[PDB]
RNA sequence: GACGGAAGGGCACCACCAGGAGUGGAGCCUGCGGCUUAAUUUGACUCAACACGGGGAAACUCACCAGGUCCAGACACAAUAAGGAUUGACAGAUUGAGAGCUCUUUCUUGAUUUUGUGGGUGGUGGUGCAUGGCCGUUCUUAGUUGGUGGAGUGAUUUGUCUGCUUAAUUGCGAUAACGAACGAGACCUUAACCUACUAAAUAGUGGUGCUAGCAUUUGCUGGUUAUCCACUUCUUAGAGGGACUAUCGGUUUCAAGCCGAUGGAAGUUUGAGGCAAUAACAGGUCUGUGAUGCCCUUAGACGUUCUGGGCCGCACGCGCGCUACACUGACGGAGCCAGCGAGUCUAACCUUGGCCGAGAGGUCUUGGUAAUCUUGUGAAACUCCGUCGUGCUGGGGAUAGAGCAUUGUAAUUAUUGCUCUUCAACGAGGAAUUCCUAGUAAGCGCAAGUCAUCAGCUUGCGUUGAUUACGUCCCUGCCCUUUGUACACAC
């Protein structure tokens, strides 16, 4: 339908803070796990990203494995306006 | 802790029977070298999981049927063991693909 | 399906320089989403008090 | 979690079958020859066998942590 | 804002689907596979189901 | 090569002989055609369509019909807009409706969007005669191929065969063939045995540290394994052992083999399956797939969702089935014995025991994530003791009425269960036709599958357990050789 701005924000920062996003392929569930929004809005918004880019999508039994491509790391950095090149978010963070 | 029995029960289950036999022989092996009183490895009946399905994806053809078998073998051993001796042998060198359960009984 | 939404200014307020002090009647209510609401024929529409709302104006 | 052994081993096989088709859908170029699962206590390790290790490990630690987080995020694993 | 768009799915064919292809027909819910009998045939081997007799 | 109303030889209870159970007749179930319909959704039509799509459909399933919503129309471009793109909307009309769908109405979040162009996406839409994969069939038969050599200008042939043998192109032999490979076999799983090893309070046995009850001078039975000891015969599962037609006799070209007797747990490839060569089929499946080519559709949708109906509709024909036509039985009581399973904390799964209720079932609880508890699944056929007494009868339960319950949001077109009540056809079934050689046929139930509920269905399991024959090419089908061919899209 129409994604509210805080839903769009909370989806983008969640994808930023660890890179990957998983979403069950079932619409009209309305209770997404580990993200407090409707499951339909998660898939639809990520489809809007993936067409422009920024995301590599794989399906694997209706499970929608999403991954943040290197070109798309800087776009969400611009969207969230996080300080530039202080954290990759979060692929190489602790072990080093 | 000062040489006090725990009355442990180790139960092993997996589909891959052959390497479960080795570990069941391994668990019994490290008992007599430490002079451990025990009840031997008790083998339980195999549960033959069976699925009866048509070969065909459609409905055409002769009505041929397949039976698939996911065998599972369950064993269990009762060991009168110290607290120290069981932990440094069962928390290390665990075989692949075999499920093990460590439970305590104090009847 | 949608109305024109003509070039309206603020409503339900008389005038700011009506000889010569500010004139805005109907003193503040507990609803800021304060503000008025959709009133058609002796009825009220819930705007903020989603659960409990007891007034008949 | 007190789940029967017959249903648990079946779910373990479905877990392996999920990993098998998941890995070959992205690690197709890596010469994915299969995978192994070793359920050690509190640490189940996924042993991915691929003929091109230089890209499944990625660079600097990438392309593997993302898959590590993807399997964690789906299967509700700590 | 959306209530009429739903009907109960607590039981029956519509309350379940294949975990691989969402096929409402031919499901094997025995042992909690929840795989249709046709996707199961391709994937019986890697789960652990083998033909012996 | 195919075919032959050509000859010859083999093989097979998807062929026959000797038989057994039947089916086809009856009544209901179920599928297909037809008819009818708004729709009665479709695929498949000899074996190789027709209780098949795991297709036991009230909603879903759903693909059909009568209608109502939404865009889950990504992204790019141009408009529109911040003098507000649009969205949500209480009430009533409208609507099946408590869908703000639309209308009387005007408040609210705020380039999350709308309009159009493209272009994607979805489609149980079509094409299985564009395909992959899987499956079925030729064929579960025994067949297929090449290296070197021989024959032929060649296409091709020999090997790959007259004979005998085998389930087998299995071998013995013959021999311009020789040595091979796949298939077959070997192999794997399972059943049968193990008083031999490993062991076991989740299996069982016996004595008893503890004992108890009944009847009598010990038989049956109930509990404790620091309120005990010992063990594995029965059960289990690991390692293994064991059968190789062993021994003897007969027959055979005295070869492969076959037959009989003995012994043995096993002498039908020891029984039964898993896998299964080459070459194919215009076999089936696009209605399993987020497998897919192409085409069609895509906002008044062939997308999806919701409401209700239909797939079950009934002059008729056909197939798979269930219950019977009775005494070798129906009914009543009593005796009362299996095996393969499955099963809940990711909340109602299996349900024991107590209570209520004719019954169905309701209720209070217990156990079991399971060799522990459901469950010794105390199943049915069966056995005994009685009532009936050859009567469409107490056979049979079709149809139909009333009521009591369970499952489901919903039972009407009766989901099903139970109680009373009507007691229809059918008196062993025409033409024809199916399956089957020993724990087999047949009878009898039980479990699981689908499953909220419903099996008359299927996959397995166990109970009771025959008759007949150890064969042949008479029919049918297949293969091979010879032969004929104007066939090769192959009669
Ligand atoms: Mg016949
Ligand atoms: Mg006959
Ligand atoms: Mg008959
Ligand atoms: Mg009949
Ligand atoms: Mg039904
Ligand atoms: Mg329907
Ligand atoms: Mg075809
Ligand atoms: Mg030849
Ligand atoms: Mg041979
Ligand atoms: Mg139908
Ligand atoms: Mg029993
Ligand atoms: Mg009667
Ligand atoms: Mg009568
Ligand atoms: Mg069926
Ligand atoms: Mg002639």
């Amino acid at each position: 339908m129409l994604m509210p701005k805080e839903d769009r924000n909370k989806i983008h920062q969640y994808l930023f803070q660890e890179g990957v996003v998983v979403a069950k392929k079932d619409f009209n569930q309305a209770k997404h796990e580990e993200i407090d929004t409707k499951n339909l809005y998660v898939i639809k918004a990520l489809q809007s990203l993936t067409s422009k880019g920024y995301v590599k999508t794989q399906f694997s039994w209706q499970y929608y494995y999403y991954t943040l491509t290197e070109e798309g790391v800087e776009y969400l950095r611009e969207y969230l306006n996080l300080p530039e090149h202080i954290v990759p978010g979060t692929y190489i963070q602790e072990r080093n | 802790q000062q040489q006090q029995i725990i009355k442990i029960r180790i139960t092993l289950t997996s589909t891959k029977v052959k390497q479960l036999e080795n570990v069941s022989s391994n668990i019994v092996k490290n008992a007599e070298q430490h002079n451990l009183v025990k009840k031997g490895p008790v083998r339980l009946p195999t549960k033959v999981l069976k699925i009866s399905t048509r070969k065909t994806p459609n409905g055409e053809g002769s009505k041929t049927w397949e039976t698939y078998e996911m065998r599972i073998h369950k064993r269990y051993i009762d060991l009168e063991a110290p607290v120290q001796i069981v932990k440094r042998i069962t928390q290390i060198t665990i075989e692949p693909g075999v499920d093990v359960e460590v439970v305590v009984a104090s009847n | 399906h949608k109305h024109k939404k003509v070039k309206l200014a603020v409503l339900s307020y008389y005038k700011v320089d009506a000889e010569g002090k500010v004139t805005k009647l109907r003193r503040e209510c507990s609803n800021p989403t304060g503000v008025f609401l959709a009133n058609h024929k002796d009825r009220l529409y819930c705007g903020k008090c989603h659960s409990v709302y007891k007034v008949n104006a | 979690a007190l789940i029967s052994k017959k249903r648990k081993l079946v779910a373990d096989g479905v877990f392996y079958a999920e990993l098998n088709e998941f890995f070959t859908r992205e690690l197709a170029e890596e010469g994915y020859s299969g995978v192994e699962v070793r359920v050690t206590p509190t640490k189940t390790e996924v042993i991915i066998r691929a003929t091109r290790t230089q890209d499944v490990l990625g660079e600097n630690g990438r392309r593997i942590n993302e898959l590590t987080l993807l399997v964690q995020k789906r299967f509700k694993y700590a | 804002e959306n209530v009429w768009f739903s009907h109960p799915r607590r039981y029956g064919k519509g309350s379940r689907q294949c975990r691989v292809c969402s096929s409402h027909t031919g499901l094997i819910r025995k042992y909690g596979l929840n795989i249709c009998r046709q996707c199961f045939r391709e994937k019986a081997n890697d789960i652990g189901f083998n033909k012996f007799r």
